[PDB]
């Protein structure tokens, strides 16, 4: 029993360190995908300019 | 006749329905036995590993 509570302690603790660190990217799921289709067509064009 | 709900969970004792037949008589009154209420803790190492796997 001791050393489950011990374990628990540790755990929550890291957990609460990394979610900290995390700030950034944990705001609003906007539509990765609609990102990435858009970032395909600036390189393509950034392409054929080039 | 309290008729027990066959759908209880807990059938009740031999012991119980004994109790229940001495009080029914006013042979026992309910304040002796009620002086009489042992709390001696019951399946003590049972419940321990309950708690340790919820940790878990």
């Amino acid at each position: 029993m001791s050393n489950s509570v011990e374990a628990l302690l540790e755990i929550s603790s890291s957990l609460k360190a990394l979610k900290e660190e995390c700030v950034d990217l944990c705001s609003s799921v906007t539509d990765g995908d609609k990102v990435i289709q858009s970032l395909r067509l600036a390189l393509t064009d950034f392409h054929q300019l080039t | 006749m309290m008729a027990a709900n066959p759908w209880s969970p807990v059938q009740p004792s031999a012991a119980s329905l004994l109790l229940e037949k001495c009080l029914a008589a006013g042979v026992l009154s309910q304040n002796a036995l009620d002086q009489a209420q042992l709390e001696a803790p019951c399946f003590s190492h049972a419940e321990e590993l309950q708690r340790i796997t919820e940790i878990k």
